RNA sequence: AAGGCGGCCCCCUGGACGAAGACUGACGCUCAGGUGCGAAAGCGUGGGGAGCAAACAGGAUUAGAUACCCUGGUAGUCCACGCCGUAAACGAUGUCGACUUGGAGGUUGUGCCCUUGAGGCGUGGCUUCCGGAGCUAACGCGUUAAGUCGACCGCCUGGGGA
């Protein structure tokens, strides 16, 4: 089974919804045999460079471990849904529980 | 081993520009060096790096 | 070169 | 009649011309001058002294706004790069910053053929 | 070629024990079995014709190996033959 | 395998290489016809169109400019579906195996070591530049041979005609 790393970002005025969706997300994959390593919320943060007009946008870091039906549906969700500006998965090598380097400096 | 997300890794090695600094100058070895480059190209991605100076 | 190539054809005299 | 006491210099320079602009630092143009109309002509149109006047005449089209502070933005290969920000300080300005505006491709487009001679 | 399920199953198939691995009859089946995991690739994608070199070569291989079990003990040749569909 | 192949990410999929053993027992090498891939141009049908750009438009150049230079510009370059199968398709060296002093490096691993540092010591895979013996018409090759040999296949027989 794959270990996928995805990161999407949240359009930043709809950032109270946010924990809505981590936890509808969580329970289509772990009722398919799904496993979590790695959940962690940042909030706002600052850009390199301005994407669709915006500043300070939402991040989200995740870990995933689960099979191929997740990367079907998960990623056209994404491009559905309007809130996620930017969505971004890869591929890992193993399954990896180790805390950001953003986190352990904030 | 090398990952897109200690910042302060990449920011030793990118210069004022966004460019990526080559092993010529660094002295690095040539396995991170290809891995160094697909790590800013991820980072590259998510608005953690600048491209130019330009914006 | 080869003795087994003349098996095949032998040289051609002109 | 207006004043906005923060300038903007996008600053052309090609083999041929070399135009200085002064503007604002929200897009609205103050001010343009070119080196062809400014008695240079042709070969003498590519000489680095025609941008040392051409930064100077569009200096003093441009002082009706009261701008100290000003920006500098170089953008080309040509030459007098060096001849149009010195005589923006012979022109009584504060040079503040200085930054190359060049536009590089990541190789969008084919670039033409060569000029053999 | 397959993950370790699908890999150490046929060999406990056509294989004595777990240590029968390296036998003909063995080399014939991880083919077989790779042909025809590989029957829906080609037909979506008749324009990769790199990945159709790995899959030449592999009938090339399968038919080579066949023919040192007829030329040898036909009596094993008869049994594989009809257990995995060859011969058309 | 070669022509070749370059933003990132996912999915499918191919070979290459290394370590520890286990296992089949010559299952191999090579290849005329046959079979498939095969730069770009161009051809067929239907899309697509920035930039570049045969023919061509126009201006300089000039003896004339047809070319050069410059301003434009169609086919084409793009994609799908085929066909065309030729190149200075070159390492101008067909493939495989066995051996024969060596260095400067690169890339990719692995084994051991006051881990006493990304190091010390070995040891396979890939790759470039030097260079001994030897070979060579000379140039140069020289453990990746064009050195010494074997297995098999293609090809050449004065130049032009061609
Ligand atoms: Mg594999
Ligand atoms: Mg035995
Ligand atoms: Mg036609
Ligand atoms: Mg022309
Ligand atoms: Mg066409
Ligand atoms: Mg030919
Ligand atoms: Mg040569
Ligand atoms: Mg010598
Ligand atoms: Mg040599
Ligand atoms: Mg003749």
């Amino acid at each position: 089974m794959r270990h996928y790393e995805i990161v999407f970002m949240v359009h930043p005025d709809q950032s109270e919804q946010v924990p809505g969706m981590i936890e509808r997300y969580t329970a289509a994959i772990t009722g398919a045999e799904g496993k979590i390593h790695r959940l962690e919320d940042w909030g706002r943060r600052q850009l390199a460079y301005p994407i669709n007009k915006l500043h300070k946008a939402h991040y989200v870091l995740m870990n995933v471990e689960a099979p191929q039906e997740v990367i079907d549906e998960l990623e056209t969700t994404f491009r559905f849904n309007d809130a996620v500006i930017r969505s971004m998965v890869m591929r890992t090598k193993h399954a990896v529980t180790e805390a950001s380097p953003m986190v352990k400096a904030k | 081993e090398i990952d897109y997300k200690d910042i302060a890794t990449l920011k030793n090695y990118i210069t004022e520009s966004g460019k990526i600094v080559p092993s010529r100058i660094t002295g690095t070895r040539a396995k991170y060096q290809r891995q160094l480059a697909r790590a800013i190209k991820r980072a590259r991605y998510l608005s953690l790096l600048p491209y130019t100076d330009r914006h | 070169a080869t003795v087994n190539q003349l098996v095949r054809k032998p040289r051609a005299r002109k | 009649r207006k004043q906005v006491s923060d300038g903007v210099a996008h600053i052309h320079a090609s083999f041929n011309n070399t135009i200085v602009t002064i503007t604002d630092r929200q897009g609205n143009a103050l001010g343009w001058a070119t080196a062809g109309g400014s008695g240079f002509r042709g070969s003498r149109k590519s000489t680095p002294f025609a941008a040392q006047v051409a930064a100077e005449r569009c200096a003093d089209a441009v002082k009706e706004y009261g701008i100290k502070n000003l920006e500098v933005m170089v953008k080309g290969p040509g030459p007098g790069r060096e001849s149009t920000i010195r005589a923006l300080n012979a022109a009584g300005f504060r040079i503040t910053n200085i930054t190359d505006v060049t536009p590089i491709p990541h190789n969008g487009c084919r670039p033409p053929k060569k000029r053999r001679v | 070629s397959l993950s370790t399920e699908a890999t150490a199953k046929i060999v406990s198939e056509f294989g004595r024990d777990a240590n029968d691995t390296g036998s003909t009859e063995v080399q014939v089946a991880l083919l077989t079995a790779q042909i025809n995991h590989l029957q829906g690739h080609f037909a979506e994608h008749k324009k990769d014709h790199h990945s159709r070199r790995g899959l030449l070569r592999m009938v090339s291989q399968r038919r080579k190996l066949l023919d040192y079990l007829k030329r040898k003990d036909v009596a094993r040749y008869t049994q594989l033959i009809e257990r995995l569909g060859l011969r058309r």
